[PDB]
């Protein structure tokens, strides 16, 4: 019922620089007997629980390194990690505990900024086994690049497809920071046989031309 | 004013 | 220490119910409440509820008021919570949490590790693992890309290797895709020197614990 609003979704900042996350509640969550904001910040990293990092907005929980810091009071308020490290890649949950039900915000997803990489495109036909069961997927692959935004345009005799195609995305690598994406286009035994050109355009800011990898049959 | 049994592992003292 | 250890995996069908265990020590069982937070994948965290250990009272979320149940054993200091009514949508990482114990000397906040709940009328079934074949269209200069096609499983998780685990080195496995059928498919791919196609052979292990699957397929040019 208490909506917490977290600013951004999602931001990438370099090492060692400066990351905030802000923090908005629908409601006033300061207690003036105590003169304490019932609000808490949480750090969570894929597949492990959250961790507990300052309550009462701005104590920190033992334990936790000081360039880590909560600010704010009443219905705005702000994490900051002063100097970002790569083991401060996670998503940042603010939670109130000022009335029930306890809510958290959407999250923020924290990444890591390095510079702009292109992405190496490869492009995979059906194999002969798939095309026994009765279906064909044909997989374009975009290869380690920066940053997450890339554009997957897939084209069969040219045409265009819409919708009609699932994408899959990596985490950020661990050793050069970059993504990658996986785009399936499943088409049926007939409809892959029906058509010649297979094609998936790949549009990212680190190309200057958006790029096509084809195949017939 | 908030509720003490939001969360009860939270006392206010 | 104060742990909390709570029960393994659970894969139920829409309409059933699920109870989730939560074992706690290190500390006073009957001080403190045990919160339950679910975490859909890739959502936000949802509080459900919390009961406190030695008293029993219950404070339910308004959302889940009519399926879910709380309850307390204080012989075997162990926290249970039971959704009935079950939905695809409650397909999450159930949480049971000591959730921000601020007495007035220390402060701690304890989760136990995280229980997947999976909401789906799909059968438990082995993926179909399709080669990802390297050509000179899956070629960038001296470097190939190969990789296999995890297709049509249920449920999650596969475990996908290549040579056994020796080649790790430009590794992806992407996350696995939740298809209109119900099943999963994902696809692992890998980058190698586009010459050492002719020299090394190049096998994705994959690993289905849920249906007893291990498929070794080889990846031919
Ligand atoms: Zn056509
Ligand atoms: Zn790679």
């Amino acid at each position: 019922d208490i909506v917490m609003t977290q600013s951004p979704d999602s931001l990438a900042v370099s090492l060692g620089e400066r990351a905030t996350i802000n923090c908005k509640s629908s409601q006033n969550i300061f207690f003036s007997s105590n003169n304490k904001n019932y609000l808490a910040w949480y750090q969570q990293k894929p597949g492990q629980p959250p961790k507990l990092l300052f309550y009462w907005a701005s104590t920190r929980e033992s334990g936790v390194p000081d360039r880590f810091s909560g600010s704010g009071s009443g219905t705005d308020f702000t994490l900051t990690i002063s100097s970002l490290q790569a083991e401060d890649v996670a998503v940042y949950y603010c939670h109130q505990y000022y009335s029930s039900p306890l809510t958290f915000g959407g999250g923020t997803k924290v990444e890591i900024k390095r510079t702009v990489a292109a992405p190496s495109v490869f492009i995979f036909p059906p194999s002969d086994e798939q095309l026994k069961s009765g279906t064909a997927s044909v997989v374009c692959l975009l290869n380690n690049f920066y940053p997450r935004e890339a554009k997957v345009q897939w084209k069969v005799d040219n045409a265009l497809q819409s919708g009609n195609s699932q994408e899959s995305v990596t985490e950020q690598d661990s050793k050069d920071s970059t993504y990658s994406l996986s785009s399936t286009l499943t088409l049926s035994k007939a409809d892959y046989e029906k058509h010649k050109v297979y094609a998936c355009e790949v549009t990212h800011q680190g190309l200057s031309s958006p790029v096509t990898k084809s195949f017939n049959r | 004013n908030p509720d003490p049994n939001a969360n009860p592992n939270v006392d206010p003292n | 220490q104060v742990h909390l250890v709570q029960s393994g995996a659970e894969v139920k069908k829409p309409g059933a119910s699920v109870k989730v265990s939560c074992k706690a020590s290190g500390y006073t069982f009957t001080r403190y409440a045990i919160h339950w937070v679910r975490q859909a994948p890739g959502q936000r965290l949802e509080w459900m509820g919390w009961i406190k250990g030695g008293n029993g009272n219950t404070r339910y979320s308004q959302k889940f008021q009519d399926r879910v149940t709380i309850t307390r054993d204080t012989s075997a200091s162990t926290a249970y919570m039971e959704l009935s009514s079950l939905r695809s949508e409650d397909t999450a990482v159930y949480y049971c949490a000591l959730l921000t114990v601020i007495t007035p000397d220390d402060a701690f906040d304890i989760w136990g590790q995280g229980t997947m709940v999976t909401v789906s009328s799909a059968s438990t079934k082995g993926p179909s693992v399709f080669p990802l074949a390297p050509s000179s269209k899956s070629t960038s200069g001296g470097t190939a890309a190969l990789g296999c096609l995890v297709k049509d499983y249920f449920p999650e998780p596969v475990t996908v290797s290549w040579n056994s685990g020796a080649l790790t080195s430009g590794v992806h496995t992407f996350p696995a895709v939740l298809q209109s059928s119900g099943l999963y498919s994902l696809s692992s791919v890998v980058t190698v020197p586009s010459s050492s196609l002719g020299t090394q052979t190049y096998i994705c292990n994959v690993n289905h614990k849920p249906s007893n699957t291990k498929v070794d397929k080889k990846v031919e040019p």
